[PDB]
């Protein structure tokens, strides 16, 4: 039995996953081949270092390459609802249903669960980008990284991602927030009050420049050069210096950036006169500057047209940590595209892990954009003891042998609200029981009132049974949870269809 | 919780050795003997008798079979088969889900009491003093027997002796014991040598085989006076107003004319054993010596006294007005013994159906009933019991899927047709055996003593504890 | 402590098995047939075609085997032939069987057909069955009855030395007046020092140990026999004191004179009964012994004298003559004795034996296997004790069957036609009617296989006669000819079998196939 041999090699990640997903959840500890210790929660980080053997393996784990490329969360969910689909598989099988009836059930019952997506959602985000409206999404996605420290996470990341959506009005067609919207940076040393964020560029590089600061005024004008300063050259052959700076700050510049390398007195002109010089060893990065500074680069040497100059507010020398840096920033105009992250932060391996963490809440913004993406679901198993609920609905009103799969896929929607219960060390044989009860109740009415809010209690208030999601104001994001279900059932589908493993001529 | 599953493991290979064995066409097994032998046998008995065992879970399902078959005469397999299942589906509930093995006990005993509810609800009435129905009920009960074309006295013959063994009593003073019978000791069957099946009969008492000394004797006294001796004498036993004189050892040609002078009977080689079972029958006193004959020796309860010969034998009726001896005919000691495998057969399905008056849906029916009814209770049910409750109902689908399974049908499509037959449907749908087809029981009638599937289900939730409540396996002498 | 299959492989451990008991007990079948043979480890060689002898006296290493060996031997005990037929028919229906197990159906559907086609080949065996009448003018019939079961057993040379002697001595023993007949009064004995081909008939019964002294007669042509149980020998009173040689015999002699004087009683019977009358003669056969002046003196009276007989033959020799047992000289009287014709003992140098012929009524015959060898005698010794039950099954049953496989060829032809037109049994339970009467080919497919025959064209040649018939409208039994390589007529070339032995060739093939197909685990026990 080829099924029965890749249900074995799915137990091995399944393992992996399961103790994985939640703030409760344990990290690994992922030794590199190149010398690198790797601690994270991340499963995505995980199986980009997990050497794959079995290729049925190579099924799931190109299943999440997946999610986390179009969709910045649910990483777990399809590991961890895949690693189910295929383990209740075992019980169809060996009742005898066949490889392709299985198929056939999980199809329908895609059919099933995404329609009820649609009717499971509370509430939406009505696309405020207000601070409020974020931190209603920004909470629970920072939660499951670091659990308890999503005050101070969010308080960066909220006040940072106003920096990246500027005052956006009327604007549903206008996309926003790119991904490299946002940076991080890491300076070892300090703790989590050490953190802060900074509206502009930062340089992790130490001020190259003896210039701390331009002028007073506003919008600082800013020059980029691609060709290497040096003695004017022909512009053939020949087998001024500073006279470039001259040229610049015709228009207003106070601030002049050369993509290339510097001559002999402009490097002493250049910062002697009070001229940030900067050369970037980063050319996206140089596109960045584009961005935050406004600065077009001249192609060209020596000659700032006009309209290769741009407009930055404010850039100054800073002391971050102990450890200098140099900021290219706006200040309350020419809006900065980019808002750099300042963790400061002792532990190399939290520090770095944090950023993770960071990297994963400014992808979940992305999906905040306006792709009928406001949909909230009721977070801590809410969803997923109702779709339990109502996929079982769906099987007494279906006939056939199509019954008995829509029964195991129902029970498969049980290993999210276990994992939250295994992790979180309250008793998975009370908390579960709990839950069903919790969700299925008879309501007076065709509307689940504060039923449909029932949670799972990851807390230390000790109580009999789940809270309420509201508390914490839990939601999961539908978009995360339809595109999820669709990728692990077609995930699922792949492996139960593997009739052998035949290798290619060699 | 290694200790736990070994035992799991035991009965999930008792099982599937027996799984094979229920129904007419059953499956063979072949039983290899070191010796070289080689049998192929049906009975499950006989396959669970060789069977050796390493695991004691294994010699538990030994003394469940054992019990069952002592108690109820039929049951076997599907005890084995039931109790095995109850087992083997809440596996996953120790190992996965990490339930205290107290957790599960105490859910099985809940799914027994809601378990017999079901049986209750699912039963069919029948009239124990419609004889003519018990015979049509007990004829086809018994089915597949050597005696098919004999059944209609091999019925009747277990009919009549059922008919008075019945423990009757009844009011609301100490109670009904419902008719109890003991077919081992309370029925003292006498199997008479010589004669057809079909000859056989019902009598009331006790027959001896011992015979008659002389030709000419008194035939028959309704009310005698009988002297129960083992050695001037002759003259002696007179004197106490008798008319059977019984000896115990051989009687000579004196004793034969003496007391036939005055119209006494002669009997010899009759030990004091049956000269008990004579004071059972009627009250005559055991005497040794016939100068210690007194007038405690008498004849009462005495209905008829019979001398007849059958089969190169002189038989000693003592028939009398919880006992009674049949007048069994054979044409030998093995047609005799026939008769009894048979015929005691027979008297299992009575002592069932005097047991309790009450059928029970067959073909699987019962069983698929119960697999639906323990459903809609589960989901009503809170508690961690939600898990292990479920796993009476799984178990119960296996003896209807052992039906289809040696019926050669498709296991699995078929499975789910009888789900939905009996989930909207009655509950009294069935498996045919020939056709392989979800027939309804009302067509093919197959009912079966309900007390068959009440015991069984017992007896299994009952050895389920038994294997459960077993936490290691230690040595010791 | 527990082994077993739960794959369905132990089906293909059993077909194997049985794919062995084919392949070792089908050479044996046909005229044509090959000679097996089996070494006890003692030195001693039985070779034989006999199945009964192959099936009871083989080492069988597959324990499947055991079964349908053991099976098996319960066909002998009940018609007394057609061992190797089952083997055959068993082999062939699980082999045809595996075809269609491989395809899915559950062993309970295709033993179901086994079961309908038991019903539907008794129709045919009673259709097809020839009445045959009492006529003791049978002799041709019960001739090609023998040749039937001997050029089986035989070798065909011997076919003609045993045909007429076992026709003759079962024509003696089926009794006239429809009574039945004995084969336990059929003598079978046992002579070395012949060749095969010497093996005769005897009408009456012959005796071991035959007359030690010069002067006893050669034959008797009309002999009238006493069986005497009185000690001839020296015996006494139940004082002898001699000082010389002459006084020794003259005490014994006197003591033994108890004895002469019987020997003057029995001579008193010889001068009763013809003691110097011609054409009749007395023959003396005695459970005790006789003194060797006894002996002297039965010749004096011309007397052909046996001695020290065997009680068991002595029995017989009160039936073969049916003359009384004499207990006592004294008691001796004329009419006691039994009347035979050529009694004569043939000398074989190691034992002289005695012939009882041409016997009052005795109703019993005798034949003496002749043959030099162990080997010969054994291999003869099967062919009479073989053929003496075949023509008992064809006088006890007047049935007789178109033998050359005629019953297992047109028995395919009809179950493959009518019994799915019958709707006799179901679409599914097809497997089963197309399983048997494939299998059924088996015994004529075989016949031909051990000819060298071509098997394919062979059987073409039976069917396309088989077709004649279906347009002539007539009775064409059609069946195998062994010899030429086309078809025959059993009934015109002689070819019989048996109505029982068929009977229960199929109702038992069915039964060892339909244990051995149901089989589901092989479990160890006390181990």
């Amino acid at each position: 039995g080829q099924i029965i041999k890749s249900i074995a090699a799915i137990r091995e990640l399944h393992q992996m996953c399961l103790t994985s997903m939640g703030p409760c959840g344990r990290n690994k500890i992922i030794v590199n081949h190149l010398g690198k210790i790797i601690i994270t929660n991340d499963a995505a980080t995980m199986l980009r270092e997990l050497d794959i053997v079995h290729p049925a393996v190579k099924v799931l784990v190109m299943a999440t390459e997946q999610q986390k490329i179009d969709m910045g969360d649910g990483t777990n969910l399809v590991m961890i609802l895949a690693g189910e689909l295929l383990n209740v598989s075992e019980k169809l099988i060996s009742m005898g249903l066949s490889a392709v009836e299985i198929i056939q059930g999980y199809n329908m019952a895609r059919k099933f669960t995404l329609k009820e997506l649609d009717e499971m959602v509370v509430g939406e985000i009505t696309d405020k980008n207000d601070k409020n409206e974020l931190l209603k999404m920004i909470k629970p996605v920072i939660s499951s990284k670091k659990y308890g420290s999503e005050d101070i996470l969010s308080e960066l990341v909220s006040e940072a991602v106003s920096h990246v959506l500027p005052v956006a009005q009327q604007a549903g067609e206008i996309p926003y927030f790119n991904v490299d919207s946002i940076r991080v940076v890491k300076i070892m040393g300090g703790s989590l009050s050490n953190s802060t964020v900074i509206k502009g560029m930062v340089f992790n590089r130490e001020p190259e420049g003896h210039v701390k600061s331009l002028s007073e005024d506003k919008k600082h004008k800013v020059a980029v050069f691609t060709c290497p300063l040096d003695i004017a050259n022909t512009e053939t052959k020949g087998t001024q210096i500073d006279a470039m700076m001259k040229e610049i700050a015709d228009m207003g510049v106070e601030c002049i950036v050369a993509g290339a390398g510097v001559g002999e007195l402009a490097l002493h002109y250049l910062n002697r006169y009070g001229i940030l010089v900067l050369k970037v060893p980063s050319k996206f990065e140089l596109r960045r500057l584009c961005r935050v500074c406004g600065a077009t680069p001249l192609p060209r040497l020596g000659a700032p047209t006009p309209e290769e100059l741009g407009l930055v507010e404010t850039v100054k020398t800073m002391e971050i940590g102990g450890d200098r840096v140099t900021v290219f920033k706006q200040e309350q105009g020419e809006i900065s595209r980019t808002s750099t992250i300042i963790l400061r932060g002792a532990t190399q391996n939290n520090l770095d892990d944090i950023e993770r963490a960071i990297d994963d809440g400014v992808a979940a913004v992305k999906g905040l954009m306006k792709p009928s993406g406001g949909k909230l679901l009721p977070g801590a198993g809410a969803t997923e003891i109702e779709l339990i609920s109502r996929i079982t609905k769906y099987g007494e009103r279906t006939p056939g042998l199509l019954q008995l799969a829509i029964k195991q896929f129902a029970v498969a929607f049980e290993v999210v609200p276990r994992t939250l219960a295994e992790t979180a060390g309250l008793d998975v044989n009370e908390v579960l029981p709990n839950l069903y009860a919790a969700h299925n109740v008879t309501e007076p009415g065709a509307v689940k009132t504060d039923h449909l809010y029932k949670g799972v209690d990851i807390d230390g208030e000790s109580d009999e049974g789940v809270k309420d999601i509201r508390e914490e104001n839990i939601y999961d994001m539908l978009a995360t949870k339809k595109f999820a279900i669709n990728v692990a059932t077609e995930a699922a589908t792949t492996v139960l269809s593997i009739d052998q493993i035949i290798m290619a001529k060699k | 919780r290694q200790a736990q599953i070994s035992n799991i493991t035991a009965a999930k290979a008792v099982a599937d050795v027996i799984r094979t064995c229920l129904g007419p066409k059953a499956m063979l097994k072949m039983l290899l003997d070191p010796m070289g032998g080689l049998v192929l046998t049906n009975d499950g008995h006989a396959i669970l008798r060789e069977i050796d065992v390493a695991h004691p879970a294994a010699k538990s399902m030994l003394e469940l079979s054992r019990t069952q078959d002592e108690e109820v005469g039929d049951g076997t397999t599907t005890v084995i088969i039931l109790a095995g299942e109850i087992l083997a589906q809440c596996a996953p509930y120790l190992i996965e889900k990490n339930i205290h093995p107290v957790i599960i006990i105490q859910a099985l005993k809940k799914a027994l009491t809601d378990a017999l509810e079901v049986i209750k609800q699912v039963s069919k009435p029948v009239d124990v003093e419609n004889d003519a129905a018990m015979k049509k009920l007990i004829q086809a009960s018994i089915g597949t027997k050597y005696v098919i074309h004999w059944s209609e006295k091999m019925c009747e013959l277990a009919l009549d002796a059922v008919k008075t063994v019945r423990k009757d009593l009844g009011q609301t003073v100490e109670g009904e014991p419902n008719f109890e019978i003991d077919i081992k000791r309370y029925v003292r069957v006498e199997k008479i040598p010589g004669g057809d099946v079909l000859d056989s009969r019902v009598l009331k008492g006790v027959l001896l085989n011992k015979d008659v000394v002389h030709p000419k004797m008194s035939r028959h006294i309704e009310n005698p006076r009988v002297v129960l001796l083992d050695c001037l004498m002759c003259e002696q036993i007179l004197a106490v107003r008798p008319t059977l004189v019984i000896t115990e050892k051989g009687v000579s040609d004196l004793a034969q004319h003496y007391l036939l002078k005055g119209g006494c009977s002669v009997l010899r080689r009759v030990k004091k054993s049956d000269n008990n079972r004579i004071a059972r029958v009627t009250g005559a006193t055991i005497v040794n010596r016939v100068e210690d004959l007194k007038e405690s020796d008498v004849g009462t309860n005495c209905g008829l006294f019979k001398v007849e010969m059958i089969g190169d034998e002189y038989f000693s009726f003592l028939d009398n007005c919880k006992a009674c001896t049949i007048m069994l005919r054979g044409g030998s000691k093995d047609i005799l013994n026939e008769i009894d495998r048979n015929l005691q057969d027979a008297m299992a399905v009575a002592r069932n159906v005097m047991l309790s008056p009450s059928l029970s849906p067959g073909g699987g029916a019962t069983e698929m009933a119960v697999s639906v009814k323990l459903a809609e209770k589960a989901k009503q049910l809170e508690g961690i019991q939600q898990w292990p409750y479920q796993a009476v109902a799984d178990a119960m689908e296996c003896i209807p899927r052992t039906l289809i399974q040696n019926a050669g049908g498709d296991p699995i499509r078929l499975l789910s047709q009888l789900r939905a037959k009996h989930a909207q449907g009655n509950f009294t749908t069935g498996i045919d055996g020939d056709k392989g087809k979800i027939v309804d029981m009302v067509s093919y009638g197959i009912w079966e003593p309900e007390v068959i599937k009440q015991q069984s289900v017992k007896t299994a939730i009952e050895s389920a504890c038994l294997l459960l409540r077993v936490d290691d396996i230690v040595s010791g002498v | 402590k527990a082994e077993s299959l739960r794959r369905d492989a132990a089906l293909k451990v059993n077909v194997t098995s049985a794919e062995g008991l084919q392949s070792v007990l089908e050479t044996n079948l046909g005229p044509k047939g090959t000679l097996k043979m089996l070494v006890d480890g003692a030195g001693n060689i039985k070779l034989t075609k006999d199945g009964k002898v192959l099936l009871t006296e083989m080492q069988i290493q597959s324990p499947t085997a055991v079964l349908i060996a053991r099976a098996a031997a319960a066909q002998d005990e009940i018609t007394g032939d057609g061992t190797t037929t089952v083997v055959c028919l068993v082999g062939e229906l699980l082999r045809q069987a595996h075809r269609f197990i491989q395809e899915g159906v559950h062993p309970r559907i295709i033993t179901d057909g086994f079961e309908i086609a038991r019903k539907e080949s008794m129709k045919f065996l009673d259709e097809f069955k020839i009445s045959k009448t009492n006529l003791s003018n049978d002799r041709e019939f019960l001739l090609q009855v023998a040749r039937s079961s001997l050029l089986t057993k035989v070798d065909a040379d011997l076919t003609e030395v045993l045909t007429p002697i076992v026709t003759d001595a079962v024509l003696s023993v089926y009794d006239a007046q429809a009574d039945n007949l004995d084969l336990h009064m059929v003598e079978i004995m046992q002579m070395q020092h012949l060749s095969p081909k010497d093996t005769t008939f005897i009408k009456g019964l012959v005796l071991d140990h035959g007359g030690r002294h010069p002067d006893m007669p050669t034959r008797v042509k009309n002999a009238y026999v006493l069986i005497l149980n009185v000690s001839l020998e020296y015996e006494k009173t139940e004082g002898f004191f001699y000082s010389s040689a002459d006084q020794r015999d003259k005490l014994a002699a006197s003591e033994r004179k108890f004895v002469d004087a019987k020997l003057k009683k029995i001579i008193d019977l010889k001068n009763e009964v013809c003691g110097m009358d011609p054409d009749k003669g007395f023959v003396i056969i005695n459970q005790k012994g006789i003194d060797p002046m006894s002996l002297d003196v039965f010749a004096k009276h011309n007397i052909l004298a046996l001695r020290r007989a065997k009680r068991r033959n002595m029995e017989r020799l009160q039936l073969v003559t049916g003359g009384e047992a004499q207990n006592s000289v004294e008691d001796l009287s004329p009419q006691i004795l039994g009347f035979s014709g050529l009694v004569y003992q043939e000398t074989i140098g190691e034992e002289k034996f005695t012939y009882v012929t041409e016997n009052t009524d005795p109703k019993s015959c005798t034949i003496l296997i002749k043959g030099s060898t162990h080997y010969a005698l054994a291999q003869t010794k099967d062919a009479v004790r073989d053929g003496l039950r075949a023509v008992a099954n064809v006088l006890k049953d007047k049935n007789i069957i178109p033998g050359a496989g005629a019953f297992y060829i047109a028995l395919s032809r009809y179950l493959r036609s009518a019994n799915m037109n019958k709707l006799g049994a179901k679409g599914k339970t097809k497997t089963g009617i197309e399983a048997f009467a494939e299998a059924l080919l088996v015994i004529p497919k075989t016949l031909v296989k051990n000819s060298g025959f071509d098997p394919l064209d062979v059987l073409a040649m039976v069917e396309d006669e088989l077709d004649d018939a279906q347009d002539s409208d007539e009775t064409r039994y059609v069946g195998v000819d062994l010899n030429i390589g086309d078809s025959c007529d059993p009934t015109i070339e002689g070819i019989w079998d048996s109505y029982r032995v068929l009977r229960n060739a199929i109702t038992g093939a069915t039964g060892i196939a339909s244990n051995l197909l149901l089989c589901d685990e092989l479990l160890r026990a006390g181990r």
